[PDB]
Formats: C-alpha cells, sequence, structure tokens
DNA sequence: AACGGCGCCCGAACAGGGACTG
DNA sequence: CAGTCCCTGTTCGGGCGCCG
C-alpha cells in the first residue's frame, strides 16, 4: 500500500558489477539460512543471468553478538546513487551529538524491509550466494524491498522515521537523534542509568510499529586528540637533535612559526652521532618556542561539508596507531591515537581492522560522513582477512600505500 | 506451431541502439556441406530449428569443427557479431570443481545431459535475431533460411542460460533428497551417495526420470557406473583420485610455442605432483615475440625440464576431503624465489600440491615471499574446502616475530607452528635502532646531471676519512646507492650512515635479501658481513652536520 | 575459425610521488 | 610555482594449461 520513491543511477553511469569474492564455509550456511527466511517473506527473490549487476555479500558478526548477520558491499552501488541520498533526500547532521556525554547506535535496519522498492530499481540489488569447490553454480537474488546498507535506504524510510520518532522527541526535547546507513544515534546528557533507560523507551517506541536488543554506546566528550609533542631529555646526542631538526623541518608544513636556525647551529662539523651536545641558550628558547607553537591550534582549519574526509594510519609498534583525519594536507581536522585494542601484541590485521572502524565511527559522529582510509598494508594482505575481523554494517572506501617512517612524527 | 518445451524462458534482449546480426556466409569445403544440411533437417522436425523467410533480413555464418575426437560432428555458429549487440550476462559459474574438496561417498554416478544447449529454449522475442542460411550446393541451390528455437552452441548467452536453467531443474530434486551430493557442472553431473549400491541406482533413475519431464536426456553412453570415473579430467576412485595421464613433449629444437604449451602443463601436474619448476623455462619466453622462432635451452632451464620429467615418472594421487580432521598446509623453499606447497589431513596423504614463485617487487625478501604464498594457499583454500588450513611453516617463530612487530606496515599470518626443515626462512642482517657508540659515522650523498648522466658520489666521517668517486651514466637515486655503498665497503664491522635519500632509506629499510638491481644486491652483500648498521635519515640542504659537508664534495 | 569459467607468466600502458630544473 | 625525470606500483589483455 506504499508508492515506491522512483530512483535513478547517476546519469551516464551502469549499475556495479563487482564479483562475488570466496566466502568461509559458516559464512555460506548462515547466507543461505538468512536469504531462504528472506524469500520466504518476499524480501527477496531468485533471479537469472540476464541481470548482468551483481554485488560481493558476505556476513558479520557484531560485538559480542553470536547472531549472523547479512552486509552486502553496497559500496558501488552507494556512489552510483550519490545524487538521491544526499541531494534529493538528504539527512541533516547535528554538531550537538558529538557534544553529548552518551551516545548509544541502534541497528535499526530492519525496519527497512517494510518499504517495497521501486521495480525499475531492483535490479541493481542483485548478489550471488557462491558454493563451496563450485559444487553448484551461483544462487543469485535480488531485493524487493529497501536493502540494508543502502545508502537510499535511510533517505526513502527518513519520512516514515521521523513520523516514529516524532512523539519520543517531543518527550524529550534534550535528546539529539541521528540516523546513518542501518544505524540510529541516540545521545544525551542524562546519567548512564537516566540515558540507558530513555534508550529502553526508544526501543519499546520502535516496537510498536533482529538487532534492536543491541545498544553499542559511544562516549564523545571522552574523545581525545593526538598532537605532536617533541621529546624532553636531559642529555642531546648529535643523532637526537637531527632526529628533532628533521621532526621540526617536517612539522613546518603545519606550523609555518616552527624555527630550526639555533638547532642546527649546534651540528656544526661532521660529528659522530652519539657525541653529546649541550643545548645553547638561544636553543633552548628555539626549542621552547616551538613547544609552544605545537599546542597552538593551526590557522585556518575548518570543516567544508561539500569535501570528502581522508584519513590515514600509521603502524608505530607495541599495540600502538595513530591517524590523522583531513580534508586538505596538512590541514588535519583530528589527530587520535589508538592502543590496545582487540589483537594487541598477535594479530595486525585485526588491530587494523578496529582502528578503521573507531575512525569511521567518530567521522559519523562529527561530521556525518565516512572517511576513505589510506591503509598501511598490502592489498592482498587486506583483502585476505578483513572480513573475518569486520563488526559494522557499513564499510568504508579505502585504497593501499607503503609510506616508510623516515621520521616519526605521530609518535615519539 | 512449435511446442513449448518445460522449461521456463530467460528473457534475452539486446543494447539499445543496435540491430541483429547481418554477417555475409563463409566458403566452407563440400564435406561441412553434407554434415550441417542433415542436422538443419533433424532438428526442424524435433522443433529445435524452424524456416524463415524473407521477413527476417539477418544473417550469420556458421563454420563448423568435428567432435570431441568421436563419430559425431559439433556445430558452433560465429555469433561473434551477435555477441557484441547482445546484452551482457552475469556469469554464474564462478570457479572450476577440485576431486580434493570431494567427501567420501559410498556410491558415486557421473551423468551427461545429451545435447545440453539443444534441450534449452530461447527467448520467443530473440529466436529472430538468430537467422542462418544453409546453401545445400557449393554454388547453385540459394538455401532456405532457419532459426534458432534452443540456445545456439557460439552464442555468448548459452553457457549462462544452460547453468542457470539446469540448476532450476535439480532444485525440486535436491530439496527431495537433501543426503544426496550433485556436483553440476554445465551438463556432467557428479551424483554421489552414502547408500548402499542397490538403493543408490534408484535414486539414479528416480533423477533421470525427474530430468526426462523437462526435455534433459541422460544416454548410456556416457553413463558412468564403476570406477575410475572421469571426471573434470581426473581419475576418480573409491579412496583416492588422480589426474589424467600428462603427456610432456619431447622435442630436439624448441620453439616458443612449444615451451609456452610446455610450462602450462607443468602448471596442471603441479596440482598433485610436489616439486615442480618453471622458472628457467618461462624465463625463455622473455623478450622474443615471435611464437615460431627456435630457442636454445639454457643450462638451467635444462636441468629444471629434467628434474620435472622424473617427478611425473612415479605415479601420485590425492586423497578426498574429511571434515572431522583437520587441514594442514606445509611450505617448503625451493631456493631462487620458488616455493612449493602440500596440502593434507594425514600425514604422506596429500590433498593437493601446488607452487607460488611470483616476483613482486624489485626489492624483496624472504619473509614477505612465504607471507604471499600463505595468503595464497588460505584463498585456493576458502574455495576448495570454506576453511584456513594450519599452517607449518619453515620460519622460527622468534624470526616472524621479529618481522612483523617491526615492518611498518600491517602483516599477520593465520596459525601456524614451526617445522624444522632446511632451508629455514630468516632475515639476513637486522639494522640498529639507535646509533653505535665507538663507530666510525660516515656522511653519504650522489648527485646526478639530468643531461649529462654523469655523478658524484662519496662520503665524510668524523675521522676525517673522505671519499669522492665520479660516476658516468647514472642518476641520482643510483649514486645516493651509491654512496651508501662506498660507506658500507670502507667502514669497520660496525658503522652509523647518515644519509638524506628517503629513497634509499626506504629499500634498506625492508631488509631485502634479493634485488633485480646489481647494485642493491651488492648492498645486501655488505649489509651482512657488518656486525652493526645505523642508518639514520637527515632533511637535505638544511646545514645539517656532516650532510652539509659531503653535498659540497658531490654537487 | 566459436562461447563461458578458473589458474600461471608475460609485456605494454598507465598512475603516482620524490626531486631537480626553468 | 609547472614540468620533467626516475622508480615503482597496479591493471589488463594475451599466451598457455584445464573444464564443459
Ligand atoms: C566441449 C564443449 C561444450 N560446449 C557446450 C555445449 C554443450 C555443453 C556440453 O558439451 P558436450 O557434453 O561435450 O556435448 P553435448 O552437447 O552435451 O552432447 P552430448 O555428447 O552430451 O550428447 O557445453 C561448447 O559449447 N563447446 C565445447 O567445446
Ligand atoms: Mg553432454
Ligand atoms: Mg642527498
Amino acid at each position: 500500500p506504499i508508492e515506491t520513491v522512483p530512483v535513478k543511477l547517476k546519469p551516464g553511469m551502469d549499475g556495479p558489477k563487482v564479483k562475488q569474492w570466496p566466502l568461509t564455509e559458516e559464512k555460506i550456511k548462515a547466507l543461505v539460512e538468512i536469504c531462504t527466511e528472506m524469500e520466504k517473506e518476499g524480501k527477496i527473490s531468485k533471479i537469472g543471468p540476464e541481470n548482468p549487476y551483481n554485488t560481493p555479500v558476505f556476513a558479520i558478526k557484531k560485538k559480542d553478538s553470536t547472531k549472523w548477520r547479512k552486509l552486502v558491499d553496497f559500496r558501488e552501488l552507494n556512489k552510483r546513487t550519490q545524487d538521491f541520498w544526499e541531494v534529493q533526500l538528504g539527512i541533516p547532521h547535528p554538531a550537538g551529538l558529538k557534544k553529548k556525554k552518551s551516545v548509544t547506535v541502534l541497528d535499526v535496519g530492519d525496519a527497512y524491509f517494510s518499504v517495497p522498492l521501486d521495480e525499475d530499481f531492483r535490479k541493481y540489488t542483485a548478489f550471488t550466494i557462491p558454493s563451496i569447490n563450485n559444487e553448484t553454480p551461483g544462487i543469485r537474488y535480488q531485493y524487493n524491498v529497501l536493502p540494508q546498507g543502502w545508502k537510499g535506504s535511510p533517505a526513502i524510510f527518513q519520512s516514515s522515521m521521523t513520523k516514529i520518532l516524532e512523539p519520543f522527541k517531543k518527550q524529550n526535547p534534550d535528546i539529539v537523534i541521528y540516523q546513518y546507513m542501518d544505524d540510529l544515534y541516540v545521545g544525551s546528557d542524562l546519567e548512564i542509568g537516566q540515558h540507558r533507560t530513555k534508550i529502553e523507551e526508544l526501543r519499546q517506541h520502535l516496537l510498536r510499529w533482529p538487532f534492536l536488543w543491541m545498544g553499542y554506546e559511544l562516549h564523545p566528550d571522552k574523545w581525545t586528540v593526538q598532537p605532536i609533542v617533541l621529546p624532553e631529555k636531559d642529555s642531546w646526542t648529535v643523532n637526537d637533535i637531527q632526529k628533532l631538526v628533521g621532526k621540526l623541518n617536517w612539522a613546518s608544513q603545519i606550523y609555518p612559526g616552527i624555527k630550526v636556525r639555533q638547532l642546527s647551529k649546534l651540528l656544526r662539523g661532521t660529528k659522530a652521532l652519539t657525541e653529546v651536545i649541550p643545548l645553547t641558550e638561544e636553543a633552548e628558547l628555539e626549542l621552547a618556542e616551538n613547544r609552544e607553537i605545537l599546542k597552538e591550534p593551526v590557522h585556518g582549519v575548518y570543516y567544508d561539508p561539500s569535501k570528502d574526509l581522508i584519513a590515514e594510519i600509521q603502524k608505530q609498534g607495541q599495540g600502538q596507531w595513530t591517524y590523522q583525519i583531513y580534508q586538505e594536507p596538512f590541514k588535519n581536522l583530528k589527530t587520535g591515537k589508538y592502543a590496545r585494542m582487540r589483537g594487541a601484541h598477535t594479530n595486525d590485521v585485526k588491530q587494523l581492522t578496529e582502528a578503521v572502524q573507531k575512525i569511521t565511527t567518530e567521522s559519523i559522529v562529527i561530521w556525518g560522513k565516512t572517511p576513505k582510509f589510506k591503509l598501511p598494508i598490502q592489498k592482498e594482505t587486506w583483502e585476505t582477512w578483513w572480513t573475518e575481523y569486520w563488526q559494522a554494517t557499513w564499510i568504508p572506501e579505502w585504497e593501499f600505500v607503503n609510506t616508510p617512517p623516515l621520521v616519526k612524527l605521530w609518535y615519539q | 506451431m512449435v511446442p513449448i518445451s518445460p522449461i521456463e524462458t530467460v528473457p534475452v534482449k539486446l543494447k539499445p541502439g543496435m540491430d541483429g546480426p547481418k554477417v555475409k556466409q563463409w566458403p566452407l569445403t563440400e564435406e561441412k556441406i553434407k554434415a550441417l544440411v542433415e542436422i538443419c533437417t533433424e532438428m526442424e522436425k524435433e522443433g529445435k530449428i524452424s524456416k524463415i523467410g524473407p521477413e527476417n533480413p539477418y544473417n550469420t555464418p556458421v563454420f563448423a569443427c568435428k567432435k570431441k575426437d568421436s563419430t559425431k560432428w559439433r556445430k558452433l555458429v560465429d555469433f561473434r557479431e551477435l555477441n557484441k549487440r547482445t546484452q551482457d550476462f552475469w556469469e554464474v559459474q564462478l570457479g572450476i570443481p577440485h576431486p580434493a574438496g570431494l567427501k567420501k561417498k559410498k556410491s558415486v554416478t557421473v551423468l551427461d545431459v545429451g545435447d545440453a544447449y539443444f534441450s534449452v529454449p530461447l527467448d520467443e522475442d530473440f529466436r529472430k535475431y538468430t537467422a542462418f542460411t544453409i546453401p545445400s550446393i557449393n554454388n547453385e541451390t540459394p538455401g532456405i533460411r532457419y532459426q534458432y528455437n534452443v540456445l545456439p552452441q557460439g552464442w555468448k548467452g548459452s553457457p549462462a542460460i544452460f547453468q542457470s536453467s539446469m540448476t532450476k531443474i535439480l532444485e525440486p530434486f535436491k530439496k527431495q533428497n537433501p543426503d544426496i551430493v550433485i556436483y553440476q557442472y554445465m551438463d556432467d553431473l557428479y551424483v554421489g551417495s552414502d547408500l548402499e549400491i542397490g538403493q543408490h541406482r534408484t535414486k539414479i533413475e528416480e533423477l533421470r526420470q525427474h530430468l526426462l519431464r523437462w526435455g534433459l536426456t541422460t544416454p548410456d553412453k556416457k553413463h558412468q557406473k564403476e570406477p575410475p570415473f572421469l571426471w573434470m579430467g581426473y581419475e576418480l576412485h573409491p579412496d583416492k583420485w588422480t589426474v589424467q595421464p600428462i603427456v610432456l613433449p619431447e622435442k630436439d629444437s624448441w620453439t616458443v610455442n612449444d615451451i609456452q604449451k610446455l610450462v602450462g602443463k607443468l602448471n596442471w601436474a603441479s596440482q598433485i605432483y610436489p616439486g615442480i619448476k618453471v622458472r628457467q623455462l618461462s624465463k625463455l619466453l622473455r623478450g622474443t615475440k615471435a611464437l615460431t622462432e627456435v630457442i636454445p635451452l639454457t643450462e638451467e632451464a635444462e636441468l629444471e625440464l629434467a628434474e620435472n620429467r622424473e617427478i611425473l615418472k612415479e605415479p601420485v594421487h590425492g586423497v578426498y576431503y574429511d571434515p572431522s580432521k583437520d587441514l594442514i598446509a606445509e611450505i617448503q623453499k625451493q631456493g631462487q624465489g620458488q616455493w612449493t606447497y602440500q596440502i593434507y589431513q594425514e600425514p604422506f596423504k596429500n590433498l593437493k600440491t601446488g607452487k607460488y614463485a611470483r616476483m613482486r617487487g624489485a626489492h624483496t625478501n624472504d619473509v614477505k615471499q612465504l607471507t604471499e604464498a600463505v595468503q595464497k594457499i588460505t584463498t585456493e583454500s576458502i574455495v576448495i574446502w570454506g576453511k584456513t588450513p594450519k599452517f607449518k611453516l619453515p620460519i622460527q617463530k622468534e624470526t616472524w616475530e621479529t618481522w612483523w612487530t617491526e615492518y611498518w606496515q600491517a602483516t599477520w599470518i593465520p596459525e601456524w607452528e614451526f617445522v624444522n626443515t632446511p632451508p629455514l626462512v630468516k632475515l639476513w642482517y637486522q639494522l640498529e635502532k639507535e646509533p653505535i657508540v665507538g663507530a666510525e659515522t660516515f656522511y653519504v650523498d650522489g648527485a646526478a646531471n639530468r643531461e649529462t648522466k654523469l655523478g658524484k658520489a662519496g662520503y665524510v666521517t668524523n675521522k676525517g676519512r673522505q671519499k669522492v668517486v665520479p660516476l658516468t651514466n647514472t642518476t641520482n637515486q643510483k649514486t645516493e646507492l651509491q654512496a651508501i655503498y662506498l660507506a658500507l665497503q670502507d667502514s669497520g664491522l660496525e658503522v652509523n650512515i647518515v644519509t638524506d635519500s628517503q629513497y634509499a632509506l626506504g629499500i634498506i629499510q625492508a631488509q631485502p635479501d634479493k634485488s633485480e638491481s646489481e647494485l642493491v644486491n651488492q648492498i645486501i652483500e655488505q649489509l651482512i658481513k657488518k656486525e652493526k648498521v645505523y642508518l639514520a635519515w637527515v632533511p637535505a640542504h638544511k646545514g645539517i652536520g656532516g650532510n652539509e659537508q659531503v653535498d659540497k664534495l658531490v654537487s
């Protein structure tokens, strides 16, 4: 009884044609069981090979959850319908969500299954379930309702979502509610008991209309930044000052007031690397001034909503990972560091996976966007293991880099 | 008035703005003339081909070759112009089934659908786009033109439609027989069960009659009821499997196209024959772009080929997959970037073997290449068995721990254990983390002219030692590597080296043990002889230490 | 002399970043 | 500041094996 909202691709673009990658046995068995129930419920239907479009699919388990969840890699389809969920029916981002003391993320993707999808657009939601050892050809489906993981789903359901959340927002005018992809971000300044009590009222408010029982909690007021810090030693060697000048020279690309004149004067001649160099009176002055500039904020750094967010990650060793988020080079909007995540001291890929998920979550709260990541890993290494550790219902864009650390810039 | 088959049709459209095929026929021999006129007459009575007239302004030629070495002939249409204008299909064939992924089944039957493509209907609105004339005489009778009511062989959409139509027909039978395994690859059907031989043939006949309801025939010609079964190019026995006999050509004078077929068979043979190498044979296929050019076999390619033929002498076989047992993968280093592995569940009962010998990067080390071989085995194992095997690797736990914890990139290996089978993989040198007290400090640099390609390279040290070497036909990058080489040559066992070259430092910090650059290989040889080496970087053109002094010398 | 699938080893074309020259 | 170079990387299409 609902008229399907017309959905069109961006002009001049064809639908996604991305190959399905191999899945483990437990993932295929999970997807076969899930798709069988969805087909019995009419959410998906089998299709033939005359549909040239395809989108990868796999399965995940969220944090502390034993239940398999179907996840479609709609990244290609999403950027081929970008003028829909950003120009026609866009969701405004609340600037106060990041200021709230506690923010709980609720999985509401199952509500999208109640709204039919435009018949002319269902062909672009095609996916293929693989088989072990290629026993059978691929089992192809396409969606009949709004699919989870498609940016057009919360955009179309937004009108339906507003009416559902309208009584609750009137009951609590201080609560900030943000919707991104399949998730709902609920932030408040109430106490932990008061917050979780209000979260359950919202759950019951949604029930009167399979992962609604979970509530991942955030605390953006506790989020920290990792500035550039300089070492403080009692004695300095030629090697120490050579590393310091190298760090300050690169840092001058961010803070133009940094000087290295009185410090390079200490390195006059051809001295041994371990020779102790006492800092002169002017060198102490120049090093003290540089430490204050690193505390001052960077000039003219603000968020541009029309530009993409970029995230770079550095492996620092011993469970330490630093990251920077920017839109223009050396104009970082945020710098941070993670330590002692899951997989620390045993698994780099699980840590890097965890770090990407945290950075994306922070970007959704602060700006409403997911950044494109520059991952310090080989492509084949990441593509072999990352789905084993993924616990989120969205997937950011990423590319692969290889920058040897000439100077430890973000972590001494 | 042709009867509509029970198989549901597949709606096939064309690319917009384009029409159908209009290609003239190809003059062929009279042997092909008397072998296709009888086909278009038999298919017309069976409803597989209908005759058209002047209302169908299309045409397409058809060249024919014999069937797969048998009494029958094969008809294939040249739809290369129809494929350029037909809509794209998404292929549902995602890979090739491997016999090592088959589980033990008490009873096994291999079927083969007769007239696969000729038993599946074509779209009603698409039959008009398949027009072709048949001249009974090469230059007399104009010949009545026919059309296709089924799937023609040669069309780019025929395989995808048959595989999808076959699945929909097997779905109701598989739902009524869950314990029966049906490997469906094109038209050949591998049917297996743990039922008794008597009860197994009963369900086979039930399946044969089920397929017959849609016009799918399973004749007794290619019906296999007893081992060894010929399935997917293998020999399937009740408890083991092997590849069909592989014959390597033995010529006196070898050309380019012969080595390509030789390396191809050795790749196909390396899935069960352990220790096959194709490094030195494929090395002969470099540079020369003349397929009909004689290439003499090098001494390294001759010894490699002689060792491959001796492996193929003794017959080998693989076993089948048992889900109750673990998967084990063990890797050996064959030298010169060559790796061989075996995947098994019980010792010396290999499911399959394989090799990894890809050289990626100008500079690398054995640890990087071992990591790559592990990733290749993991993805291959997920395709065949859907899980990752436990690895047995010829690298100490301490060696691996040192590499991955110190590398700047994320790297990881799944659950594994050390196996002591030399040659062990190790790191051949370790750069120091702090400067070395008492070791001479070399400030190195090198510059080169973009135009004349001339350059210099040298160093200055804290003890007054100095060198400048002029170089001819070089680059800025090469002189920076040369400067580090000079400092390693002229230093003691412990040395501190200061450079401003991000390029040179990046190569050496990754601890390579092999390189496509002779200069880097010489640098590696020096780094191994040292006891301690500390590399330090400084920004160029900043008046920093001796770097400013050595910069004046070489520029 | 056809179609589709997968694998390997190959080279040409292309992208991208440091560094020097006008 | 552009426009090159040098070096190193990925993508892709074709050679071959094999299947239907
Ligand atoms: C071997 C082969 C096959 N095919 C297509 C056609 C039918 C299926 C199976 O081929 P087939 O089993 O050898 O012949 P088929 O048409 O089934 O006839 P039968 O011998 O089974 O009676 O794949 C093809 O298009 N080109 C080929 O070279
Ligand atoms: Mg057949
Ligand atoms: Mg230099």
